[PDB]
């Protein structure tokens, strides 16, 4: 037989067998339900909808979002999603493979315990594992040491990994991910005051986040150009309906990462967090990390982040020593790709959970057995 | 949300934990590795006692 | 006239005349500033805030913490604090008394030199002294020999003192104090995953550290009870808002002192450090210290430390010889109390710095003249 | 779109403003929705008789009290934002932890909708639902709320600091409308 991996890194959800280059297909983890009396009697009433099916159907559906802050909000909804994904995309039965789970690090045990409990009981599945993002990120990026930044749909990360080991004290974990940024966007957008608030309306922004964003090289200087020029300003359509045209409101958005005033918090930002977390970690290693600096997924997609990051580190580093960062093309997929690699090696046969343990001891097994 | 999130999160996140942490296994191993006074002084007393 | 002593042992800050039993009042050495546009125009804008005033005002203020690792971070802020303390609590003018300063031992000269420089220049004050914690600890505890452990807000100490003399080689000095422990606490707390990070949020923990902590008698056995029972688990409110209820997460915290893995370092811990530092010191004295063993301040407040400490020493000591420890009630105040005693004796009139020397020679004077 | 149930029916702007009077006179806040429906089945005291501003007498049932519930449930003209109260507690839970008690104490309402008798009570009922009951709750419902803003403006006008603060013609000469957005909130 053969081995199968779910990505539940948030945003669209990624699933695929070991050794395929890329997951078969991918789904937002939107969940949505009707909003109005069902008045075509000819229609079959289905009360819950998920995935691109919903993405089409959206308008009378209204959304629930089953993961806040990387924490999965409502289990039975997940179970709906999960079941759908297996049967509809995968045409797969729980017995068929070991299955591998993808976790925010340093987050409450409950997600571990219920996830495993459900999936061994509700699904019945040969072998289970839950793995921390950064490990995959290294394996895919193939440098045994490193530090990773990956700010997905969900909670945003700093982990230094040294070759072959964790520094769990070193690690920083942040709820700054693009969704909340986007919801700040609206509080921007009312300046131009084309204005709409609901969940689907919020996801419409996601497209603009694809298309229209780019990273500020320098904030002051950008403001000076903002006074000078309109090339900074670009014209974009409603997905249907109007043309819309957007100024500094594009570039201002990512700066939140550097300055989370605009929705206001203190953690001194991605880069200062990173250098802080470095200065926690010990002295000699540091050069390697100055060399090996790695980024991935949802926010990183933006053009230019790596450059201003390097500018920031050149601010904070003693300039004397080499600095560079890695910005691979495929970052948003990176995790599941690494998961595939993770699946490949026979050592997990030593390492998987088996049904037997789940019989003989509880969810408690995990927290010893896995990281 | 006050119904939707809270119904699960207040109810279940009430009870969060039980384990004899593997991380604590790490701690135990490290402390064993770094009880200098235990290993070194046991070894030295053991050897040095024998004088011929 | 009369003589006045500042405690700048970190945490709340303690100040009082010679011969009063306890300082008049005490202040955290928090410093904090605004975070948001000031939008009541009626309000007077003050840009910096300190003390219980801030402790009330906190929410829009954000904190700076002017002492790291017992090293005072930013001088002018200190000067703000210091000025406030004199005028607001003390109603005192710098001329009025000799003033006595309270120092982490074995730490960089700079704190000496600038502290004296400022306080003779910025304040103008009849006589100055800076004194090492352990001396006061003995005087208050009234045993001329000893060893002291006092792990305050700030850097954590071992000093054997023999009667009438220092053994500066003997001494051990550690950045393990309760603040950093508390910040580890959050990385615990996300297991239950009620989770918040900012400075004020971090200080909220301090209350729990008052209320909810107690010392592990035995770690394995405690885990066994943890599996058995919930009496180990207690229920506590937010300072306002929710009830919160906490498991082993309480007792696990102090163990860090015994095992600084959990935020990971090597120094083999309080007790092994102590016995190490003993075995440095010479052979005959040791019995006295086995008898005379003394502890104070922030961490020691916890119920039970002395007991497991004794358990540890009975591990490491040859059991043949007497062992005991002292655990006075008043330890957290102990230092300033001892300072009062220190102030009392006329010999400091021989011993104080005077303005004249500061005229005729620099800050350099101190480092000969004081310990 | 309610009123056509009784089906005395007119649509134009002035006709719409005629309703405003009824909103003055005839409205009152639902204490409990289910229980009110039960009383609606029981009683006609819930129902009151009112004239056209000129012309007919008109007499109105639950159609009065049903109206404010929209604030609590904006289905009836349908939207999602979970309503005044749930919005409020949401926006609280955004804001940070320690302050909250004060706001639980200090809760303030004004103007057009608030005029209705009873809002504060059901609001408090709602907060007692959503709050941990353990902590004090109250709301303020001053008499003068509809005027409140201009009154406060008068106070705002009074203090000399705006002399520091006003825009002057000079700036408008020397820089554009742009001045405002820095200068004011
Ligand atoms: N074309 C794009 N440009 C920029 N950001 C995008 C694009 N497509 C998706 N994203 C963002 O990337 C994230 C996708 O989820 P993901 O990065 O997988 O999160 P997680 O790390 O939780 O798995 C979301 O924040 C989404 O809005
Ligand atoms: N009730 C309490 N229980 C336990 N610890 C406390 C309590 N109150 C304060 N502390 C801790 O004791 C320390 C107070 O500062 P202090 O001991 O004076 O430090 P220093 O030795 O630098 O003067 C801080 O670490 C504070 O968190």
């Amino acid at each position: 037989t053969t081995a199968l991996v779910c990505d539940n890194g948030s945003g669209l959800v990624k699933a695929g067998f070991a050794g395929d280059d890329a997951p078969r297909a991918v789904f937002p983890s939107i969940v949505g339900r009707p909003r109005h009396q069902g008045v075509m009697v000819g229609m079959g009433q289905k009360d819950s909808y998920v995935g691109d099916e919903a993405q089409s159907k959206r308008g009378i559906l209204t959304l629930k979002y089953p993961i806040e802050h990387g924490i999965i909000t409502n289990w039975d909804d997940m179970e709906k999603i999960w079941h759908h994904t297996f049967y509809n995309e995968l045409r797969v039965a729980p017995e068929e493979h070991p299955t591998l789970l993808t976790e925010a690090p340093l987050n409450p045990k409950a997600n571990r315990e219920k996830m495993t409990q459900i999936m061994f009981e509700t699904f019945n599945v040969p072998a289970m594992y839950v793995a921390i993002q950064a490990v995959l990120s290294l394996y895919a990026s193939g440098r045994t040491t490193g530090i990773v930044l990956d700010s997905g749909d969900g909670v945003t990360h700093n982990v230094p990994i040294y070759e072959g080991y964790a520094l769990p004290h070193a690690i920083m974990r942040l709820d700054l991910a693009g969704r909340d940024l986007t919801d700040y966007l609206m509080k921007i957008l009312t300046e131009r005051g084309y204005s709409f608030v609901t969940t689907a309306e919020r996801e419409i922004v996601r497209d603009i986040k694809e298309k229209l964003c780019y990273v500020a090289l320098d904030f002051e200087n950008e403001m000076a150009t903002a006074a000078s020029s309109s090339s900074l300003e670009k014209s974009y359509e409603l997905p249907d309906g109007q043309v819309i045209t957007i100024g500094n409101e594009r570039f201002r958005c990512p700066e939140t990462l550097f300055q989370p005033s605009f929705i206001g918090m203190e953690s001194a930002g991605i880069h200062e967090t990173t250098y802080n977390s470095i200065m926690k970690c010990d002295i000699d290693i540091r050069k390697d990390l100055y060399a090996n600096n790695v980024m991935s997924g949802g926010t990183t997609m933006y053009p230019g982040i790596a450059d201003r990051m390097q500018k920031e580190i050149t601010a904070l580093a003693p300039s004397t020593m080499k600095i560079k960062i890695i910005a691979p093309p495929e970052r948003k997929y990176s995790v599941w790709i690494g998961g595939s690699i993770l699946a490949s090696l026979s050592t997990f046969q030593q390492m998987w959970i088996t049904k037997q343990e789940y019989d003989e001891a509880g969810p408690s097994i995990v927290h010893r057995k896995c990281f | 949300x006050x119904x939707y999130x809270x119904x699960x999160x207040x109810x279940x996140x009430x009870x969060x934990x039980x384990x004899x942490x593997x991380x604590x296994x790490x701690x135990x191993x490290x402390x064993x590795x770094x009880x200098x006074x235990x290993y070194x002084x046991x070894x030295x007393x053991x050897x040095x006692x024998x004088x011929x």
